[PDB]
C-alpha cells in the first residue's frame, strides 16, 4: 500500500477541499486548508520537485496562510447547510475513488486511469544535479523579463495597499 | 501499428564487470586514459544512432577493455590498488582528498609496472574525435517527408484595381 | 492621493494591458491581467466611501475569479500539448474555460451583472477607464484564439448581451448604468462577427472606444451624473448640448454619422457567410440602445427642461476642466463615414 | 491522464463551487480562492516535473507569488469592508442595487 | 501576439520557454524532445488549417508521448488477462517476475 | 581565505566529475542491454498471457513512428514484485 | 567641497546604520565593474563538466581536435591550477 | 535499528531541557550574587525532576474556550514541531540526510507561528488575543532576516546542505568572513524564541499568550520553547563556528561541537541577567529600519564578493 501513497494523499488532499470549500467558520475554514497545503507539498515531493514542495510550506503555509489566520483572529468577530455540503462532498469523492479502484478507468470530462501514478515515471536518470534546480536558478540567467514584470507587481501592492488602507 | 524489434536473449549476454562503485571510482582517472578508443566509439554510435539496438555490438567492445584492463592491474599492482579502494570506500561521499597518500602509491606503481601516466586535470572533459567505418545514419529520427511550402507570391505591387471597390468608393 | 502615485498606477495600468498584447506565453497573458487588476483598485478607491468599497469588492472578486479559470484553461492546454505559445487551443475543454473566464472580464451576458453595479459606485473618470480600456485585453486574446472558440458559445453570449444592453438600458435614469448598460450592447456586436472577420472586431471597438470617451468627458465637465442634472446644461453651456445630441444619434447607428459604419460593415461580413437571421435580429434588437439614447436627447437638447434660481451664479464662471481631445474626438464619433475604406489600415 | 490528476482536477472543482456559494463571510470565499490556487499549483508542477519540462520549474513559483500578491489586495479589502459596517458579511454589501 | 514588438526588435522577451524542444540549460532534454521536434518541423510555415491534417500522424505521436494514454490501456488490458488466468490455476508467473 | 579554500573545491569538482565522465561509457553500455533485456522479458510473459485472446498482436507499438522510444516505469516493471518497483519508483526520493 | 562634508559627517552622526548600509549596497554594484578577476569566475563556471564531452566524427581536417585526451591539443586548465 | 536511533535523539533533548532549566537558575543566581537550586539534590540535580512530577500531578483549568480543539492543538504542533527541527541536523552524521537541510529548518520554523496563534483564539479571552497578535508578529518580522541571512551565509558555501557547511569551514570559520551577519544573526534568533530582552509575551506589566495553561499542557508549550533555544544556537554553531570533522573519529566532533552549543546556549542565559527589556514599537523599529537596511545591503555584497574574488563554491 506504500506504492499508492501519491493516490492516498491525492484522496487526503480532496477531502480536505471538501473541508473549507463547505465554509465553516473561518478559523476551521483556515485549518482544514492548512492541511490541504501540506498534503500538496506531499504530492509534489514525490514526483521529484523538493525545492517547490519545500516552497509551499515556506510561502503558502508559513506566509500567506498565518496572515490569513492573522487576519482572521482580528478582523472576523471570533448548520445545516455546513453539514448537508461536507456530507455531499464526501459522497462524490467515494463514488470517484469506489469506480477507479473497481475497473480502473473513469469517465468524467476526461478519460482517468487507475493503474497507478508509478506507471508514468522516467526510467532513465545518472545526473550530477537536480534538473528542478537548475530550471528555478534559469530565472536569473533566461527570465530577466520575468524578474522586471514580477518585481515591479510586488512594488506595486506595496503602494496599492497603503493607498487602499488610508482611509482617507 | 506495428511491432517492436527486440534483440534475443543471447545477444545480449556478456562477461560483466562485477565490481563495486569504489573500484570504479579509484581507477576511473587510469581508466579513461587507457579506453578511450573503444569508449568514444560506443558514444559516438549512441548519440548519432539515438537507439541503443543498433550499438550492442559496441556495447561489448567496451565491456571487454574493462576486464582487461582490470586484470593488468590485477598482475601487476593488486595490494596497492585494494589498499586504495579501500580508503575510497570507507567514506560516505567517496572524496579523494581523503586518500591522497594511497593513490601515490598506486599511481608510482602503475607508473614503473606498465607505464601510465594519470591524466592531468581538465584532460577526461576535452571533446575528441574518433575514426569510425560505421556509416552516418541518414534518417535516424525516421522522420517523414514534410508537407510542402505553399506557393510563395512574387512580381511587382502594382496599385489596386479600381482601389477599395467597397460598395460605391470610386477611390 | 499624490499626482506621482496617480500616474504610477495609471502607467501599471496600460503596462498590464500592453503586456497582453506583446506576449508570446500564456504565463506573461495571466502575468498581464494580474498586474492590471491590481494597478486599477486603488482608482476605484480613491473617493473612500462605502459606496466605492463595495464596487471594488464586487469587481475583485469577479476579476479574480475570472483569472483563475483562465489559468486553469492553460495548464490544461499545457498537458494536451505541451507548450505555452498564444495560439489556438488545442483542447476543447481549455477553449470553453478560457472564452468564459474572458466573457466575465468584458462584462459579457449572462456574466454581466457586476458592470452596472460597479460603474455605478466609482467616479466617471474611473469608469471611463473600466468601460475603455480594460475591453482591451480581453479583446486581444480572443482575436488570437478565435480559430478554436465554439461557435454556438461565443454567438449565443453575443445575443444575450444585445437583448440584456438593450432591456437593461430602458430602467435607467443614473448615466453610469446607462453607459454600463450601453457597454454590455455593444460588445455582443464586436464578438459577434469574430468568428466570421476579427477585422471587423476591432474597428468596432476602435469606434466604440471614441464614442464612449466622448460622452463620459462631457459628462465629467458638468458634473452630471443624473438624467434629471443633465437636463439644466441648456441653461449652463448651450453648445454642450448640441454635441451630447450628435454623439448620441452616432451611438445609435443612425446614418450618415459614424456609429453607422460597425454595424454597417459587421451585416456585410455575416451575409457573405450565409447568416441572415442573425445580423437582421441583431440590428433590429439595436433599435432597444436607440430608444433609451433618444429618450436623453428628449430632456437634454430638444427640449427645454425647468431650471433653478441658483443656475444664475453659475452664469458667472468659465468652464477650468481639461476636457482633453474633446474637440477632436466629437468629430470623430460624427463624421467619418465618408472615410469608411479606411478601416483597410487595421488589417 | 493518470489516477492522481482525477483527484487535483476534482479539488479545483469542489473550489471553484465553494467560491460561487457565497454563505454569510467574506473570508471564507477568500479561502476559496486560495484554494484554487494550490490545486493549480499542484497540477501544474505535476506536469511540468513528470515531463521534464526544465525551464518550466519556474513557473509554479511566479503562480505562486502572483497569488499571494492578489490574495494581499483582497484581505485589504475585507478589511476596509469589516472598518464599516462591523463584519465581514456579504448582505451589508447591497448598496448597489439601487 | 497581437503586437509583434519581440520579431520588430529583435528582442526574446518570452519565446525562449513557449516550448519544451528549445534550449534548456546544460542540454537536458524533455522526455519527449523528439516528438515535439517532429510536429514543430512538420508544421512549420503551412498555417494551423493545413497542419491539422498533413501532420496527424506527429501530432498523435506527441501527444502519446505526452499522456501516455494508449499505452496505459494495453498494460491494462495485460494485467486484467494475466489476473483473469491467475485465479484459475492456468498461469504460472517465472522466477524472476516474482 | 575564502576565495583560496572555494578556489580549490572548484579543483576538487573538476577531478570528481572528470571520474564521472571516465565511466559513463561503461555505465551506458550496462544499462542499455538491462533495458533492453527486460522489454524482452515482459514480451515473452506478455505472449503467454495472451496467446488466446479475440486479435492481439504481442509486442505491438502504440506509435506511428518506428523510432525507439524510451521505456517508462509500467513498460520496464510491469509484472515484476512490488519491492523492486517501490525501489526503482521512490526508492531515491526516499532515500533518507 | 565643503557642502559635502558637512553632509557626510551630519549622517555620520545621526545615522550611522544607514551610512553603512548605502556604502555596502554601493561597493557591490562597482567593484565587479572593476575587477580583474571577475573573468576567471566566467572562466571556472565554463570549466566545470557537468555533461559528457560527445566525440566529434573524424573527417581528416580537424587539426585543432585532440584524438585522445591526453593529446596537448584541445582547450587547457593550466591557467586554473596555478589560481 | 533507525527506530533506535530516533529514540537516540528525542529522549536526550527532553533530558536536556530538563537540565536546562536547572542551569538557567543557577546561571541567573550566582550572576545576581545568590545560588540557585542546591538542596533538591546534590547541587539541585534532582530539581528538574522534582518541576516535572509536580506539574503532571497538578489539576488542569481548560477554561470554556471557544474551540476545546485548538487548545488541544497547539500545544501538539509546537512541541511536535520543535522536535521535528533535530533530524537534519550532523552531529556530524544527520539522521536525516536532506539535500536542502538548511530550508528544511526554515520551512518548518515558521510553522510554530500557529502554535502561537491558535493558543489565542482558544483562551476566548479578547485580551489574551491581543498578547497572541503582538508575539505573532514579532515573530514573522524577524524571520524575514533570518531567510536573508542565511542566504548571504550559503553564498559562500554553495548548498543549502547542512553537512556542506562543515566543508566550507575546513579552513577557517565563518565567523572571520561574516562576523557582521553573525551579529544580527544571534540577535535575531533571540527575537524568534521570544528571549529578552525580546520577550515581551513572558515580560508581564505589557501583557503572556500562554496565560490560561497550566500543570501538563503548560510544560508542553515550555518544553517546545526550551527546546528551540538549543537547536537554534546549535545551528549557529555548525552555520558560524565550524567544527572539523574526522571521519575515523566522529567523536571527537561531537565533543567539540557540544561545547560550542553549550557556550552559545550559556550565552542566551547571560544576555537574560544584563539587559532590560524593549518595548513593543523598539523592537519592530529595530527589524524594519536597522537590521533590514544592513542584511538587504550585505546580501548584495555577498552576491557580488564571490563573484569578483573568482571564489563561487562549487555547487556540489
Ligand atoms: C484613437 C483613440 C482616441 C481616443 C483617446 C481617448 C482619450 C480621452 C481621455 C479622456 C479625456 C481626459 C479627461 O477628461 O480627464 C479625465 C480624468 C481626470 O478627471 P478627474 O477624475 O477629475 O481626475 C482624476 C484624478 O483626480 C487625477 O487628479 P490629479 O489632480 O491628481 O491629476 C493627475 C495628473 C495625471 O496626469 C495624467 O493623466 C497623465 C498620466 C499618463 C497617461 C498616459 C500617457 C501616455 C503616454 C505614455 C505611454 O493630471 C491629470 O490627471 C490630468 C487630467 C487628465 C488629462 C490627461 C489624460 C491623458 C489621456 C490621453 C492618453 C491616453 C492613454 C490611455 C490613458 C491611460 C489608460 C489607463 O483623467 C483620466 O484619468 C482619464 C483617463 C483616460 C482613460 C481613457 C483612455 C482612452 C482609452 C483608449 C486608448 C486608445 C486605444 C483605442
Ligand atoms: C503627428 C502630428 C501630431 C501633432 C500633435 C501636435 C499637437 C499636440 C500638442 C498640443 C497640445 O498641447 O495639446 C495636446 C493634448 C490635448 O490637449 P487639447 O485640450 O485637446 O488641445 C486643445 C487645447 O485647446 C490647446 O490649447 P492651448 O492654449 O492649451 O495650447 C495651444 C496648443 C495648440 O495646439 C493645438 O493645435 C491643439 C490641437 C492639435 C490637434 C490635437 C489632436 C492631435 C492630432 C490628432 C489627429 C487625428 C487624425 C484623425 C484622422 C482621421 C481621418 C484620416 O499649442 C501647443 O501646445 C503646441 C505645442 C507644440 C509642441 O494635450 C496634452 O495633454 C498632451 C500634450
Ligand atoms: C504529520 C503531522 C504534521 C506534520 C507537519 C510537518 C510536515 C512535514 C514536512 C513534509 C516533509 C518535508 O518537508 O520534505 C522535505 C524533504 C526534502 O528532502 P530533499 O529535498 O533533500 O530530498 C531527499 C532525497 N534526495 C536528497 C535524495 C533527493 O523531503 C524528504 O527528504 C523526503 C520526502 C518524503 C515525502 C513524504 C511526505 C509525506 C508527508 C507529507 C504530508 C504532511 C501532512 C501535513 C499535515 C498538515 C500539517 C501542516
Ligand atoms: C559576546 C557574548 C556572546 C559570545 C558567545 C561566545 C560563546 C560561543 C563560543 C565562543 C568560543 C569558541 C568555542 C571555544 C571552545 C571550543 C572547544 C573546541 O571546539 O576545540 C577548540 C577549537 C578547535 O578547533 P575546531 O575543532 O573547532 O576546528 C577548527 C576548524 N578549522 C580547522 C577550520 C579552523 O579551537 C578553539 O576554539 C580555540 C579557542
Ligand atoms: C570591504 C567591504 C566591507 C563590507 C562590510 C563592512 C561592514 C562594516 C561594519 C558594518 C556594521 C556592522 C553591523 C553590526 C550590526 C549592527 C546592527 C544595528 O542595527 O546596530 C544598531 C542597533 C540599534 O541602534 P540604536 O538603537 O542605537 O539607534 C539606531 C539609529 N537611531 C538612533 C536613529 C535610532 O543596535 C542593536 O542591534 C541593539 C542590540 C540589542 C541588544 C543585543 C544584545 C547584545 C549582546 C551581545 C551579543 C554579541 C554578538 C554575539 C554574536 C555571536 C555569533 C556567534
Ligand atoms: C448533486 C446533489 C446536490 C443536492 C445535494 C443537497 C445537499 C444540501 C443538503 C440540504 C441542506 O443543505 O440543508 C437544507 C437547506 C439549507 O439548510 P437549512 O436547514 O434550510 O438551514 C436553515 C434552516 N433554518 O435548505 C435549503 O434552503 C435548500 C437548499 C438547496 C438544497
Ligand atoms: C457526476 C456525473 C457526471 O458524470 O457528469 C458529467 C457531466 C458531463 O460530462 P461527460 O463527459 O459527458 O460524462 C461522461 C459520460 N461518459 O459533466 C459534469 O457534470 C462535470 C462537472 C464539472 C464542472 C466543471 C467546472 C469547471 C472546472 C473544469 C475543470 C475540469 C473539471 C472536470 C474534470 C475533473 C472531473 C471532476
Ligand atoms: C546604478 C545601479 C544602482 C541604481 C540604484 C538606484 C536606486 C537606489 C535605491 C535606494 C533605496 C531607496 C532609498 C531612497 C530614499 C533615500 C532617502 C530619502 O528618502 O530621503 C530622506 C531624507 C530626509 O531628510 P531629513 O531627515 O529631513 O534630513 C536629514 C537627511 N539626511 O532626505 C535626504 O536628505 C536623503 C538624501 C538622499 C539619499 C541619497 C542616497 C544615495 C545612495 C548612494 C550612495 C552610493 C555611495 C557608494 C560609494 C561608497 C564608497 C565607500
Ligand atoms: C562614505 C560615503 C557613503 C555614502 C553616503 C552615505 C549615504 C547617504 C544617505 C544616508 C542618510 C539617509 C537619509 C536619512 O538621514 O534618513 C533619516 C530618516 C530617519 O527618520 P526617522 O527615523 O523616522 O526620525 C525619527 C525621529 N524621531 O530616514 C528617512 O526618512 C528615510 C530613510 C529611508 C532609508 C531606506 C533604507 C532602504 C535602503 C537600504 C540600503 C540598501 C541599498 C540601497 C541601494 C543602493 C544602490 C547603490
Ligand atoms: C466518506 C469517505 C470519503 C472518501 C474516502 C474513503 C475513505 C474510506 C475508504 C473507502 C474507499 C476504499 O476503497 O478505500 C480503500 C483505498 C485504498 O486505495 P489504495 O491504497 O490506492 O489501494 C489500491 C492498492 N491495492 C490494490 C493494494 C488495494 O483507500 C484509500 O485510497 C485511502 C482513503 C483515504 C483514507
Amino acid at each position: 500500500m506504500m506504492l499508492y501513497i501519491v493516490f492516498i494523499l491525492s484522496v487526503i488532499f480532496v477531502m480536505g477541499f471538501v473541508g473549507f470549500s463547505s465554509k465553516p467558520s473561518p478559523i476551521y475554514g483556515g485549518l482544514g486548508l492548512i492541511v490541504s497545503g501540506g498534503v500538496g507539498c506531499g504530492i509534489v515531493l514525490n514526483f521529484g520537485g523538493s525545492f517547490l514542495g519545500l516552497m509551499v510550506f515556506l510561502i503558502y503555509l508559513g506566509g500567506m496562510m498565518v496572515v490569513f489566520g492573522y487576519t482572521t483572529a482580528m478582523a472576523t468577530e471570533q448548520n445545516k447547510a455546513v453539514l448537508g455540503a461536507f456530507v455531499t462532498g464526501l459522497l462524490m469523492e467515494f463514488f470517484m475513488v469506489y469506480y477507479v479502484l473497481k475497473d480502473k478507468e473513469v469517465e468524467v470530462v476526461f478519460e482517468f486511469n487507475g493503474l497507478g501514478d508509478w506507471v508514468i515515471y522516467d526510467t532513465g536518470d545518472s545526473g550530477f544535479f537536480s534538473e528542478e534546480a537548475m530550471g528555478i536558478a534559469a530565472l536569473y540567467s533566461y527570465g530577466t523579463w520575468l524578474v522586471i514584470v514580477t518585481g515591479w507587481s510586488l512594488l506595486i501592492g506595496v503602494v496599492v495597499i497603503m493607498e487602499i488602507t488610508r482611509g482617507n | 501499428p506495428g511491432i517492436v524489434e527486440l534483440p534475443s536473449l543471447e545477444d545480449l549476454k556478456v562477461q560483466e564487470v562485477k565490481v563495486s562503485s569504489s573500484v570504479l571510482k579509484a581507477a576511473a582517472h587510469h581508466y579513461g586514459a587507457q579506453c578511450d578508443k573503444p569508449n568514444k566509439e560506443f558514444m559516438l554510435c549512441r548519440w548519432e544512432e539515438k537507439d541503443p539496438r543498433r550499438c550492442l555490438e559496441e556495447g561489448k567492445l567496451v565491456n571487454q577493455c574493462a576486464l582487461e584492463f582490470f586484470r593488468q592491474i590485477k598482475r601487476h599492482c593488486a595490494e596497492p590498488f585494494t589498499e586504495y579502494w579501500t580508503c575510497i570506500d570507507y567514506s560516505g561521499l567517496q572524496l579523494f582528498r581523503r586518500c591522497r597518500k594511497q593513490q601515490a602509491q598506486f599511481d608510482e606503481c602503475v607508473l614503473d609496472k606498465l607505464g601510465w601516466v594519470r591524466p592531468d586535470l581538465g584532460d577526461l572533459s576535452k571533446v575528441t574525435k574518433v575514426k569510425t567505418d560505421r556509416p552516418l545514419p541518414e534518417n535516424p529520427y525516421h522522420s517523414r517527408a514534410r508537407p510542402e511550402p505553399n506557393p510563395e507570391v512574387e512580381g511587382d505591387l502594382k496599385p489596386a484595381r479600381h482601389g477599395s471597390r467597397l460598395f460605391f468608393w470610386t477611390m | 492621493m499624490n499626482p506621482i502615485i496617480f500616474i504610477i498606477i495609471l502607467l501599471t495600468i496600460m503596462l498590464g494591458t500592453i503586456i497582453v498584447m506583446i506576449s508570446s506565453h500564456w504565463l506573461l497573458v495571466w502575468i498581464g491581467f494580474e498586474m492590471n487588476m491590481l494597478a486599477i483598485i486603488p482608482i476605484m478607491m480613491k473617493n473612500h466611501n462605502p459606496r466605492a468599497t463595495e464596487a471594488s469588492t464586487k469587481y475583485f472578486l469577479t476579476q479574480s475569479t475570472a483569472s483563475m479559470l483562465l489559468m486553469m484553461a492553460v495548464i490544461i492546454n499545457l498537458m494536451f500539448s505541451g507548450q505555452w505559445t498564444v495560439m489556438k487551443l488545442f483542447n476543447p475543454m481549455a477553449s470553453m474555460l478560457m472564452t468564459m473566464a474572458l466573457a466575465m472580464k468584458l462584462g459579457m451576458a449572462p456574466f454581466h451583472f457586476w458592470v452596472p453595479e460597479v460603474t455605478q459606485g466609482i467616479p466617471l473618470s474611473s469608469g471611463l477607464i473600466l468601460l475603455t480600456w480594460q475591453k482591451l485585453a480581453p479583446m486581444s486574446v480572443l482575436y488570437q484564439i478565435f480559430p478554436s472558440i465554439n461557435l454556438n458559445l461565443i454567438l449565443t453570449l453575443s445575443v444575450l448581451s444585445i437583448l440584456i444592453g438593450g432591456w437593461g438600458g430602458l430602467n435607467q435614469t443614473q448615466l453610469r448604468k446607462i453607459m454600463a448598460y450601453s457597454s454590455i450592447a455593444h460588445m455582443g456586436w464586436m464578438t459577434a462577427v469574430l468568428p466570421y472577420n476579427p477585422t471587423m472586431t476591432l474597428l468596432n471597438l476602435i469606434i466604440y472606444i471614441i464614442m464612449t470617451s466622448t460622452m463620459f468627458t462631457m459628462f465629467m465637465a458638468n458634473s452630471t451624473t443624473t438624467t434629471l442634472s443633465l437636463s439644466h446644461t441648456w441653461n449652463k453651456t448651450p453648445i454642450m448640448t448640441v454635441l451630447i445630441l450628435a454623439t448620441l444619434l452616432s451611438m445609435g447607428g443612425l446614418p450618415p454619422l459614424s456609429g453607422f459604419m460597425p454595424k454597417w460593415m459587421i451585416i456585410q461580413e455575416m451575409t457573405k457567410n450565409n447568416s441572415i437571421i442573425l445580423p437582421t435580429f441583431m440590428a433590429i434588437t439595436a433599435l432597444l440602445n436607440l430608444y433609451f439614447y433618444m429618450r436623453l436627447t428628449y430632456s437634454t437638447t430638444l427640449t427645454m427642461f425647468p431650471s433653478t434660481n441658483n443656475m444664475k451664479m453659475k452664469w458667472q464662471f468659465p468652464l477650468m476642466k481639461k476636457m482633453t481631445f474633446l474637440p477632436t474626438m466629437v468629430v470623430l464619433s460624427t463624421m467619418m463615414l465618408p472615410l469608411t475604406p479606411m478601416l483597410s489600415v487595421l488589417e | 491522464m493518470s489516477m492522481v490528476y482525477m483527484n487535483i482536477m476534482m479539488a479545483f472543482t469542489v473550489s471553484l463551487v465553494g467560491l460561487l456559494m457565497y454563505r454569510s463571510h467574506l473570508m471564507s470565499s477568500l479561502l476559496c480562492l486560495e484554494g484554487m490556487m494550490l490545486s493549480l499549483f499542484v497540477m501544474a508542477a505535476l506536469t511540468i516535473l513528470n515531463s521534464h519540462f526544465t525551464l518550466a520549474s519556474m513557473m509554479p513559483i511566479i503562480l505562486l507569488v502572483f497569488a499571494a500578491c492578489e490574495a494581499a489586495l483582497g484581505l485589504s479589502l475585507l478589511v476596509m469592508v469589516s472598518n464599516t459596517y462591523g463584519t465581514d458579511y456579504v448582505q451589508n454589501l447591497n448598496l448597489l442595487q439601487c | 501576439p497581437f503586437f509583434d514588438v519581440q520579431k520588430r526588435l529583435g528582442v526574446d522577451l518570452d519565446r525562449w520557454m513557449t516550448i519544451q524542444s528549445a534550449e534548456q540549460p546544460h542540454k537536458i532534454p524533455s522526455r519527449c524532445h523528439a516528438f515535439e521536434k517532429e510536429w514543430i518541423e512538420c508544421a512549420h510555415g503551412i498555417g494551423s488549417i493545413r497542419a491539422e491534417k498533413e501532420c496527424k500522424i506527429e501530432f498523435e505521436d506527441f501527444r502519446e508521448c505526452l499522456l501516455r494514454q494508449k499505452t496505459m490501456k494495453r498494460l491494462h488490458a495485460i494485467r486484467r488477462q494475466r489476473e483473469k488466468l491467475i485465479k484459475e490455476g492456468k498461469y504460472t508467473p517465472p522466477p524472476h517476475h516474482s | 581565505s575564502m576565495m583560496k579554500w572555494n578556489r580549490e573545491r572548484r579543483r576538487l569538482q573538476i577531478e570528481d566529475f572528470e571520474a564521472r565522465i571516465a565511466l559513463m561509457p561503461l555505465l551506458q553500455a550496462e544499462k542499455d542491454r538491462r533495458v533492453l533485456q527486460m522489454l524482452r522479458e515482459n514480451l515473452e510473459e506478455e505472449a503467454t498471457v495472451m496467446k488466446d485472446v479475440p486479435g492481439w498482436k504481442v509486442g505491438e507499438s502504440v506509435f506511428h513512428t518506428t523510432r525507439w522510444v524510451t521505456p517508462m516505469m509500467g513498460e520496464l516493471y510491469g509484472l515484476r514484485a512490488s519491492e523492486e518497483v517501490l525501489s526503482a519508483t521512490y526508492g531515491f526520493i526516499w532515500y533518507t | 567641497a565643503e557642502r559635502v562634508a558637512a553632509f557626510l559627517k551630519n549622517v555620520w552622526a545621526k545615522e550611522p546604520v544607514l551610512v553603512a548600509s548605502f556604502a555596502i549596497a554601493g561597493l557591490a554594484v562597482i567593484l565587479p565593474t572593476l575587477s580583474p578577476y571577475t573573468k576567471y569566475s566566467l572562466m571556472i563556471n565554463r570549466a566545470t563538466p557537468y555533461n559528457y564531452p560527445v566525440p566529434l566524427r573524424d573527417d581528416g581536417n580537424m587539426p585543432d581536435v585532440p584524438s585522445h585526451p591526453q593529446d596537448p591539443q584541445g582547450p587547457s586548465l593550466e591557467w586554473l591550477k596555478r589560481l | 535499528m533507525f527506530m533506535i536511533n530516533i529514540l537516540m535523539l528525542i529522549i536526550p533533548i527532553l533530558l536536556a531541557v530538563a537540565f536546562l532549566t536547572l542551569v538557567e537558575r543557577k546561571v541567573l543566581g550566582y550572576m545576581q550574587l545568590r545560588k540557585g537550586p542546591n538542596v533538591v539534590g546534590p547541587y539541585g540535580l534532582l530539581q528538574p525532576i522534582a518541576d516535572a512530577i509536580k506539574l503532571f500531578i497538578k489539576e488542569p483549568l481548560r477554561p470554556a474556550t471557544s474551540s476545546a480543539s485548538m487548545f488541544i492543538l497547539a500545544p501538539i504542533m509546537a512541541l511536535g514541531l520543535a522536535l521535528t527541527m533535530w533530524i537534519p541536523l550532523p552531529m556530524p552524521y544527520p539522521l536525516i540526510n536532506m539535500n536542502l537541510g538548511v530550508l528544511f529548518m526554515l520551512a518548518m520554523s515558521s510553522l510554530a507561528v500557529y502554535s502561537i496563534l491558535w493558543s489565542g483564539w482558544a483562551s476566548n479571552s479578547k485580551y489574551a488575543l491581543i498578547g497572541a497578535l503582538r508575539a505573532v508578529a514579532q515573530t514573522i518580522s524577524y524571520e524575514v532576516t533570518l531567510a536573508i541571512i542565511l542566504l548571504s551565509v550559503l553564498l559562500m558555501s554553495g548548498s543549502f546542505t547542512l553537512s556542506t557547511l562543515i566543508t566550507t569551514q575546513e579552513q577557517m570559520w565563518l565567523i572571520l568572513p561574516a562576523w557582521p551577519l553573525a551579529m544580527m544573526w544571534f540577535i535575531s534568533t533571540l527575537a524568534e524564541t521570544n528571549r529578552a530582552p525580546f520577550d515581551l509575551t513572558e515580560g508581564e506589566s505589557e501583557l503572556g499568550f500562554n496565560v490560561e495553561y497550566a500543570a501538563g499542557p503548560f510544560a508542553l508549550f515550555f518544553m517546545a520553547e526550551y527546546a528551540n533555544i538549543i537547536m537554534m544556537n546549535i545551528f549557529t554553531a555548525i552555520l558560524f563556528l565550524g567544527t572539523s570533522h574526522n571521519p575515523h573519529m566522529p567523536e571527537l566532533y561531537t565533543i567539540n561541537f557540544t561545547i560550542k552549543s553549550l557556550l552559545l546556549t550559556m550565552s542566551f542565559l547571560w544576555i537574560r541577567a544584563s539587559y532590560p527589556r524593549f518595548r513593543y514599537d523598539q523592537l519592530m523599529h529595530l527589524l524594519w529600519k536597522n537590521f533590514l537596511p544592513l542584511t538587504l545591503a550585505l546580501c548584495m555584497w555577498h552576491v557580488s564578493l564571490p563573484i569578483l574574488t573568482s571564489g563561487i563554491p562549487p555547487q556540489t
